[PDB]
């Protein structure tokens, strides 16, 4: 697999590969973020939250959304 | 070794499973996004 | 050039079991170098 | 030209060949049963003319049925015509695939 | 679920392909589970005895090789008369294992090489059909190829013949040609020339490849679709393929001076005469262009395939073999079930969308079908192409009925997938049954469990209890075995490359005792082996095929007194009872096939001396062979070996 | 009477054709001539060694055909039938095919 053995390099073909890889990173990040946010909301908001763990979960979700926005800007 | 009947039964089951799996593959093919 | 020379050295002396191995080696060297040079040429042409 | 007009010829030749026309012409078999029984007793390749043409015709139907079926699926077809066409195709398919099996069983008792 | 569409798709394609491969490799494995792994029938006994001599002794000591153990006075050359394809694929597969210290036997990698090459056929078929159309309709071909009953008959575990390994080469060559026509790359064409070379060296049916290709290009040239792709591909394949083909010593200078390979050449010259004209038209204008505007004949063998009656009239040896007669409605359906129906639908779907690749599949199917019609043995070529067509048709129907489903009218749409699944199942069942019951029976092990292994006991006796320089003479049918098991020097072999020596042997049989003894002295024959088969009920007795012996001995200059319509009775019926013709009751064949036989009680309530096969009593009840003293007679009287007596000592007329 | 058209055609083919393509035609003419000479000598004397002439003639027909194939693929105008076959991937293919051809020719000749 590590041997290219290609004489002519075409930009569109590599562009498609890179875009698909970015779309894979983004989809994995969205799945991880939904799983984290849902797990935190289910395990920290049962009967008592004290607005401490919820604030940390909101900060982590904001950081994840910021990283996803940065990746989207990079792909744009 | 292996009785002839046993081999025949195994062949039958494998063939039927392979054909059902091929049909399932056609269904998955059409359903592409 | 060596590959063509071999095509003549397999006439006088060699048999089809030693010429093939030599070709399997010289051809591989020729192929790898050729591919590299061809890639360079292609890039220059564009 | 007329690309289909060629598929018609090919199908006709296929019907003639799968009815063992070559066997009939080469080694003329009497088309009679010795009360007449159409099928040969046990020979894997023993063809009377009646066993041959009748079996072939079934294969040709077993093909035209599918062609009729696929053709019916075409859109913008009145429901009255589509239903009749699909019925004919299904009948030709099932009937050919059962009649051929029965014929094979009759020609070679002990089948399956 | 969580798996992406890509991963799921590829894991399904891989699963199905692997399953199909295993299925194919494990359905042509019946003759081995029942009886031990031994090569069977008349041909695989020569290929084996040759691959063995090529394994121990280097290739260079087999390309030229004079075998002085067949056609005793003459001697046949094995180095330049056989296609060295199977022997160099088996020797190589055995050497690689030895290099990996597997140390398998040469009689065990030579029996399981047909099923192994029917496990690579599946992959090649899947691709050859993933080229004409989508992958969707490629798998459905592989599995059907795996379990096609007609193909399985010629490739069971134990049939070491270049007929289960030929289909693979044909498929590979077709895949290469289809890729060359589709893309036009010089490399692809080359990789096709090489496949043809590896197919012209293993299968004698390579004239098909140098006659379907020109046909294909001619059609892709009469309808107006001849582009530079086909031109480049065809020309490259022609040049390289022909030059490679001439290498093989058996082919010699056939491709350039024969009327079988004149097609390719003609289409070559008509290819050029076309490309150049097109080029000229492009660079000119209508007005100016308007102003400017030894070879051998068709050998009888291959000609018999065109004229289906030529064999009967002229060649009295190609019509003998059972598998040389036109196919009936009971062979096509018996060997190919549900494929015969699918063939017209596959054709129609091709004709609907003509393309450069398809116009080749249609031509192949149209030709192969007729060739299978003429002779039952050709069913090799027919089954794979039919299977490919079937793969392209059922899948299309399924695809048409797979979109209608709401999940992807609904009741009608399902009714089709369900019917198709039922048809596929029925096909798998019938295929297993056909492989099991009938197309799997050991040739040298007559069985009814009771086992009759006389065909081996007599040969072993010969191999151990005769002088090391005997000359066992028997009908050309058993020549391959006697030289592989008995290990004697049989007078006639199975290649039948001399139609006068075989005629000689024929004359030596079905003749008076004197004439026979006189003919059995020039060749220095010592022993004589005749397959009686009368006491056991064997269908193929020597007497049963004695008509061919009388009809191939009285058709040469040396002998004509043996004219047919003389062993028959006044009413022309071949009766071997007491009312039969007197000459018949006196020929050497019958005299040595019923010696001291009119005493045994073969049946419960029948006359003593009865014959089970012909259901008639013997005529010459008691007689004494003048020249042939008995030497051995197997327990079931299935094979009797006599021994020509030497010239009388005192010089008397007799013996 | 039919020489004016021939001269016009040649003139056209001597301005409307790019360089590095005429050279291919020259080499092709060379092969066509070596082939013509081979065939002429064969006709003049006949063939005692048949495989000698046959493989010393195919070694030219095959080369000629490979050259024509390379000229076809290299030609920019004919870049619609061939998709994704760059000139370099054509030249390398030609070289490989030629190597096979010559090896087989050496094996076949005496
Ligand atoms: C029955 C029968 O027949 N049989 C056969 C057999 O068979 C068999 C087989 O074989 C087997 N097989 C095997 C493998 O084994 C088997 O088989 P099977 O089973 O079957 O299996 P398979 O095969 O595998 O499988 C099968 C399957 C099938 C096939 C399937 C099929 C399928 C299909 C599909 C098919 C198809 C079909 C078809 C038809 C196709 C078609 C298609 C289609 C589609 C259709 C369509 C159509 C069409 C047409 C199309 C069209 C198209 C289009 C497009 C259109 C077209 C268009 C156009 C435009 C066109 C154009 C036109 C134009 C152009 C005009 O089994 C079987 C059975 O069992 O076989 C056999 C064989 O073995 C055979 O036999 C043979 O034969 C032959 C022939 O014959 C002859 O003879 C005859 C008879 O008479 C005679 O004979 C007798 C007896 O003998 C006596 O007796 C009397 O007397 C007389 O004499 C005649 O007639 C004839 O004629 C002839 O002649 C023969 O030949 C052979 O013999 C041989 O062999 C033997 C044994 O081997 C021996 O012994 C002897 O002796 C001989 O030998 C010889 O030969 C060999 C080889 O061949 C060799 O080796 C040796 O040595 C010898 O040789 C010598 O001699 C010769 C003589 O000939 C010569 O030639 C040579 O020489 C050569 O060679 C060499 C080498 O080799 C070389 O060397 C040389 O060269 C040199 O010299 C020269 C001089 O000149 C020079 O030139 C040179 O150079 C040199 O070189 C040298 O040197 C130098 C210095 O110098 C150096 O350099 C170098 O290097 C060196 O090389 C040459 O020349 C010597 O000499 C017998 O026999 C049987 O038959
Ligand atoms: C998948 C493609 C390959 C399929 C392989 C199938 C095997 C077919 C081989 C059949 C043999 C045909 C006859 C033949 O090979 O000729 C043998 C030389 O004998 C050999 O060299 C046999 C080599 C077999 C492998 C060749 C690979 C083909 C690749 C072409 C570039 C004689 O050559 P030599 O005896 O070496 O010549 C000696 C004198 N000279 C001066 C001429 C050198
Ligand atoms: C069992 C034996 C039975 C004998 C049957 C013989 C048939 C076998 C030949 C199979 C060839 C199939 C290919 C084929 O049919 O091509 C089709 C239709 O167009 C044509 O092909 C026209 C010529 C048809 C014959 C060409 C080859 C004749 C025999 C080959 C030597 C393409 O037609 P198109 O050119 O695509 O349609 C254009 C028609 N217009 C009206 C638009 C002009
Ligand atoms: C003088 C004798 C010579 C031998 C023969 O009789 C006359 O001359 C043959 C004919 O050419 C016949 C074929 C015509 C084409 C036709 C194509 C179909 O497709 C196919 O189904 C039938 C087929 C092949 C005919 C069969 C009988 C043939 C072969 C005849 C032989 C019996
Ligand atoms: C003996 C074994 C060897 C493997 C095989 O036969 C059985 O012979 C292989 C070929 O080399 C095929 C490849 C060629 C290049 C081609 C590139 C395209 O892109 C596309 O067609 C796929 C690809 C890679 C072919 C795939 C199938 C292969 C591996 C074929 C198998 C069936
Ligand atoms: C078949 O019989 C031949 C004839 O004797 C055997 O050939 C002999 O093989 C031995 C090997 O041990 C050699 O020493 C002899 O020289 C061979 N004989 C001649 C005349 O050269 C052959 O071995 C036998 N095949 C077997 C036993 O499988
Ligand atoms: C009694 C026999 C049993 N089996 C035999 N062998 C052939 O009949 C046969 C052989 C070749 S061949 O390629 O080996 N040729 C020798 C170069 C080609 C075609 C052949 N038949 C196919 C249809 C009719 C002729 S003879
Ligand atoms: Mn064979």
């Amino acid at each position: 697999v590590r041997l290219d053995f290609s004489i002519t390099k075409d930009p569109a073909a590599e562009a498609r590969m890179k875009v698909a890889c970015i779309t894979e990173q983004v989809l994995t990040l969205v799945n991880k973020r939904i799983g984290l946010y849902r797990h935190f909301d289910e395990t920290v908001n049962r009967y008592k939250q004290s607005r401490d763990i919820s604030t940390l979960n909101s900060g982590k979700k904001s950081l994840e959304t910021e990283h996803k926005a940065l990746t989207s800007e990079i792909a744009l | 070794m292996i009785t002839d009947v046993q081999l025949a039964i195994f062949a039958n089951m494998l063939g039927v499973s392979l054909f059902l799996l091929v049909v399932l593959y056609h269904y998955v093919a059409v359903n592409n996004p | 050039a060596a590959m063509l020379g071999l095509m003549y050295v397999y006439w006088t002396q060699l048999n089809m079991f030693q010429t093939l191995k030599y070709l399997a080696i010289l051809g591989s060297v020729t192929f790898l170098a050729g591919n590299r040079m061809l890639a360079q040429q292609a890039v220059k042409r564009t | 030209p007329s690309a289909m007009t060629v598929y018609a010829l090919v199908v006709v030749s296929y019907f003639l060949i799968t009815g063992g026309i070559i066997y009939d012409v080469i080694v003329e078999p009497p088309s009679v049963g010795s009360r007449p029984v159409a099928f040969l007793a046990y020979r894997v390749n023993g063809q009377y003319i009646m066993e041959g043409l009748a079996s072939s015709f079934l294969f040709t139907m077993g093909g035209l049925g599918f062609i009729i079926l696929d053709r019916s699926n075409a859109p913008n077809i009145p429901k009255l015509n589509r239903f009749l066409l699909l019925f004919i195709g299904f009948v030709c398919v099932l009937l050919s695939f059962f009649m051929a099996r029965v014929f094979m069983r009759m020609k070679l008792p002990g089948y399956l | 679920l969580r798996l992406s569409y890509e991963k799921q798709d590829t894991l399904l394609k891989l699963l199905i392909l692997s399953m199909a491969a295993v299925l194919s490799f494990s359905t042509r494995l019946f003759a081995v589970l029942r009886f031990e792994s031994v090569i069977h029938e008349f041909d695989p006994y020569f290929n084996y005895r040759t691959t063995r001599f090529l394994a121990e002794e280097g290739f260079y000591k087999f390309h030229n090789w004079f075998d002085d153990r067949a056609w005793y006075p003459l001697g046949r050359i094995i180095g330049g008369t056989i296609y060295p394809g199977l022997m160099i694929t088996s020797a190589a597969i055995y050497h690689v294992l030895h290099f990996f210290h597997i140390t398998i036997d040469i009689r065990n990698v030579c029996v399981f090489l047909a099923p192994l090459f029917s496990s690579f056929t599946t992959i090649v078929t899947y691709h050859l059909t993933k080229e004409l159309k989508d992958a969707g309709a490629g798998l459905l071909a592989a599995a059907m190829i795996a379990v096609v009953p007609g193909y399985i008959s010629r490739s069971v575990a134990g049939s070491y013949d270049n007929e289960g390994i030929a289909i693979f080469c044909m498929l590979l060559t077709y895949y290469m040609w289809i890729k060359a026509v589709k893309t036009g790359s010089i490399c692809w064409a080359a990789k096709c020339a090489l496949a043809y070379f590896y197919m012209v060296s293993s299968w004698g049916g390579y004239v098909f490849l140098i006659n379907l290709i020109p046909l294909h290009v001619l059609v892709l040239m009469l309808t107006g679709r001849f582009s530079h792709r086909i031109y480049v591909a065809y020309c490259t394949v022609y040049c390289l393929g022909t030059i490679l083909s001439m290498q093989i010593s058996f082919v010699g200078f056939q491709p350039v001076l024969s009327s079988e390979h004149m097609a390719a050449f003609g289409v070559f010259g008509l290819c050029q005469i076309h490309a150049f004209v097109d080029y000229l038209r492009s660079k000119l204008n209508p007005q100016q262009f308007e102003v400017l505007f030894k070879i051998s004949p068709w050998t009888g063998r291959f000609y018999s395939l065109l004229d289906p009656s030529y064999a009967k009239n002229n060649i009295p040896i190609i019509a003998s073999v059972s598998e040389h007669q036109p196919t009936t409605w009971s062979s096509y359906y018996f060997d190919l079930q549900l494929l015969v129906f699918m063939f017209p639908v596959g054709l129609y779907y091709c004709f609907s969308n003509l393309s450069d690749a398809r116009i080749f599949i249609i031509m192949y199917g149209v030709t192969s079908m007729y060739f299978s019609a003429v002779m039952v043995r050709l069913m090799l070529v027919l089954a794979p192409v039919m299977c490919i067509l079937s793969g392209i048709g059922v899948s299309q129907v399924l695809s048409t009925y797979m979109k209608n489903l709401d999940i992807s009218k609904n009741e009608v749409a399902s009714g089709m997938i369900l019917v198709m699944a039922f048809f596929l199942i029925t096909y798998t069942f019938h295929s297993t049954w056909v492989t099991s019951e009938a197309y799997s029976s050991p040739s040298i092990v007559l069985s009814a469990r009771i086992i009759f292994d006389d065909f081996r006991e007599a040969y072993y006796w010969l191999r151990h209890n005769t002088p090391e320089d005997a000359k066992v003479m028997s009908w050309w049918d058993y020549g391959y075995q006697i030289t592989a098991m008995a290990n004697r020097t049989i007078l006639v072999d199975n290649n039948t490359w001399n139609n006068t020596h075989i005629s000689r042997v024929g004359q030596a049989m079905a003749s008076t005792e004197e004439k026979a003894y006189e003919i059995m002295r020039e060749l220095d024959v010592s022993y004589v082996l005749v397959i009686f088969g009368g006491l056991t009920g064997y269908s193929s007795d020597d007497i049963n095929k004695f008509l061919w012996m009388v009809r191939i001995g009285g058709s040469t200059d040396t002998g004509k007194h043996i004219k047919e319509n003389d062993y028959y009775t006044p009413t022309g019926e071949f009766r071997v009872d007491r009312e039969g013709s007197p000459v018949l009751l006196n020929c050497l064949m019958y005299k040595m096939c019923y010696y001291r036989f009119g005493q045994v009680y073969t049946e419960a309530k029948r006359p003593p001396g009865f014959d089970r096969v012909r259901n008639a009593e013997i005529g010459n009840k008691d007689f004494e062979l003048d020249v042939l003293e008995e030497a051995y007679t197997t327990e079931h009287w299935l094979v009797r070996i006599y021994k020509v007596k030497d010239l009388d000592n005192r010089g008397l007329s007799r013996t | 009477s039919v020489v004016s058209v021939i001269s016009r055609f040649l003139e056209e083919y001597l301005s409307s054709t790019p360089q590095r393509l005429k050279l291919l035609d020259a080499y092709l003419l060379y092969i066509l001539l070596t082939g013509a000479l081979q065939f002429g000598y064969c006709l003049l004397v006949g063939t005692f060694p048949f495989n000698s002439f046959l493989s010393g003639f195919i070694s030219c027909v095959g080369s000629f055909i490979l050259a024509v194939c390379l000229r076809i693929q290299i030609n920019p105008q004919n870049k619609a039938d061939f998709q994704g076959i760059s000139p370099e991937r054509a030249f390398a293919d030609f070289l490989f095919a030629s190597t096979i051809l010559h090896l087989v020719v050496m094996n076949f000749v005496g």
